[PDB]
């Protein structure tokens, strides 16, 4: 696993050490933060000891203002990612076979960890600006150009990009590089020329629509359209156990989506899927620099999925995963350790979860 | 009646024990408020340290 | 160890359902949740309290006023005491609180085997077709006492009598 740290990326969207996941979205709506909470999560392990849990990032801005990667690096140094960072930056003040060039020098410092035991992951952000300075190359050069003006090879250009990222097996080194490229489609377009080759390449989307997060929703992954192909078989056990009905449960509330805007009195099945999913639609909502580990996203999850907190009003949620957290770290700490050593849950851990969540969903 | 009366039975001699083993909780962490004054103090030193 | 602490909360939560109105114990319990939250954390978020003296002593080449915040540091570091004071009120509130406890348990367990001999009694002594009326006002004068000022009143009307016992008249 790669954890994350966001709810709904390890409940819905795993990413395995060498699984080249696609973060595609629109302009201002939250694509960088996932990245850079995904880095920000890694610090549960950069200071750690093991080097095969270690997991160093480098994050690869191209296109972007220079105050942008300022602030960025500033805040890699605020919460301490900077003894594990690596920027490779390619500002667009800067003229475009830089920018051709620095994901894919980026991508050789992937190597480097890659060949050499360890595990390290890169963030590529974004290619739809690579490929804004490949197509400047390519026009001026008189190549002629192809469907909507990338080049005819620009397919080639990010697939010799992103097949450097994979799962050494042990004849190598059980080293491995995994990638997070970030296309900015417009207006959330799946099918443009561009957003038609990233996706035919790495191995699913976390398509960040931006109707959701004009509804504050944030990180606002649509779960209808983000699938992972090879995530499921990486995920962390425990979450594995007790989210395997929440992408069919999901599934299930989005059936209902437009059937329960006519207004109509339905029958009790609806209303309590309804009820059940708004609870989940509202609990996956995060706030930026919080990643929380899997020790505690496997409770929080779990007290979505049956039913206990169909009880609660809508507006006291945001309150009751801190209210929760809090009460599991004062009391039921033994549990988070279980869930952090064994990283699965037994009967008896299940039973002591269920008894722990219930007590507090009492009052 | 004997419901009501039964539902009280061994209550008082665990609420003899709820309320000192409570209030135990609360006022011992007095103990981490004096802690605290030694994280802040510390957390200060650091913050100017970095800014030498 | 706290969990024993929280398990007998929660059983006393679970009790208190039998008192549906609870002023301020769960919010007492909610002031002990406040600073055990706070505690863990606070005691997590710290670094340990001390400046580092190996690394970040040689990192500024220029030091000056290592040594000087060091010292002040270590004057400090006999920080400041907590208090537990009381060991004067906390037993008088104790005390009050087992003194009630102790009435109230003793109280309920008479109470308990007083309805318990009152339903074994109960159980034998109905001899509802064929009590004499005479036992009934040996067993309460109440009965010729209201019988009596019904009649020197004059009230030979019986309130709140004809809705479950039937007037049975002609008429
Ligand atoms: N969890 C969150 N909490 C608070 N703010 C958030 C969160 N997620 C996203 N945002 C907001 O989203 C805005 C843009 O973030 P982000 O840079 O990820 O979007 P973007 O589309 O990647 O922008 P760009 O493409 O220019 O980098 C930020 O101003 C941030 O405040």
């Amino acid at each position: 696993p790669v954890q994350t740290g966001l709810k709904a990326v390890d409940a819905l969207v795993p990413i395995g050490r060498g699984q080249r996941e696609l973060i595609i979205g629109d302009r201002q709506t939250g694509k960088t933060a996932v990245a850079l909470d995904t880095i920000l999560n890694q610090k549960r392990w950069n200071n750690g000891s093991d080097e095969s849990k270690k997991l160093y990032c480098v994050y690869v801005a191209v296109g972007q203002k220079r105050s942008t990667v300022a602030q960025l690096v500033q805040t890699l140094e605020q919460h301490d990612a900077m003894k594990y960072s690596i920027i490779v930056a390619a500002t667009a003040s800067e003229a475009a076979p830089l920018q051709y060039l620095a994901p894919f020098t980026a991508a050789s410092i992937g190597e480097w960890f890659r060949d050499n035991g360890k595990h390290a992951l890169i963030v590529y952000d974004d290619l739809s600006k690579q490929a804004v300075a490949y197509r400047q190359l390519s026009l001026l050069l008189r190549r002629p150009p192809g469907r909507e003006a990338y080049p005819g090879d620009v397919f080639y250009l990010h697939s010799r990009l992103l097949e450097r990222a994979a799962k050494l097996s042990e004849k190598e080194g059980s080293g491995s590089l995994t990638a997070l490229p970030v296309i900015e489609t417009q207006g959330g377009d799946v099918s443009a020329y561009i957003p038609t080759n990233v996706i035919s390449i790495t191995d699913g989307q976390i398509f960040l629509e931006a109707e959701l997060f004009y509804k504050g929703i944030r990180p606002a992954i649509n779960v209808g359209l983000s699938v992972s192909r090879v995530g499921s078989a990486a995920q962390v056990k425990a979450l594995k156990q007790v989210a395997g009905s929440l992408k069919l449960f999901l599934a299930q509330y989005r059936e209902v989506a437009a059937f329960a805007q006519f207004g109509s009195d339905l029958d009790a099945s609806t209303k309590q899927t309804l009820v059940r999913g708004e609870r989940l639609t509202q609990l996956l909502k995060q706030n930026q620099y919080s990643p929380l580990a899997t020790e505690e996203q496997v409770p929080l999850i779990y007290a979505g999925v049956n039913g206990h907190l169909d009880g609660i009003e809508l507006s006291r949620i945001g309150e009751f995963e801190s209210s929760f957290l809090s009460y599991l770290k004062s009391n039921h700490n033994e549990l988070l350790t279980e869930i952090r050593e064994k990283g699965e849950l037994s009967k008896e851990l299940l039973a002591s979860l269920k008894s722990a969540t219930e007590s507090f969903v009492a009052t | 009646r004997i419901d009501s009366v039964s539902q009280l039975q061994n209550v008082a001699e665990t609420t003899k024990v709820l309320f000192d083993v409570s209030k135990e909780t609360v006022e011992l962490e007095s103990e981490a408020f004096e802690l605290k004054q030694k994280v802040e103090l510390a957390h200060e030193a650091k913050a100017v340290l970095d800014s030498w | 160890a706290k969990s024993a602490a929280n398990k007998l909360d929660w059983a006393k939560v679970i009790s208190s359902l039998r008192i549906t109105g609870s002023t301020a114990t769960q919010l007492s319990s909610f002031k002990k949740r406040n600073d055990e939250a706070r505690r863990q954390l606070l005691e997590l978020q710290s670094q340990p309290t001390e400046v580092d003296f190996s690394h970040y002593r040689s990192v500024l080449k220029n030091t000056s006023v290592i040594d000087k915040i060091e010292s002040y540091v270590k004057q400090y570091k006999p920080v400041k005491i907590d208090a537990s004071k009381q060991l004067q009120v906390i037993e008088s509130f104790e005390k009050h609180a087992m003194t009630n406890a102790k009435e109230t348990e003793s109280l309920v367990s008479k109470e308990l085997k007083d309805l318990q001999s009152t339903l074994d009694n109960i159980q034998s002594a109905r001899p509802f077709d064929e009590l004499t009326v005479d036992d009934l006002t040996k067993i309460k004068p109440e009965i010729d006492a209201k019988v009596e000022e019904m009649v020197k009143k004059g009230k030979w009307d019986v309130p709140g009598y004809k809705d479950r016992f039937g007037n049975l008249n002609v008429m």
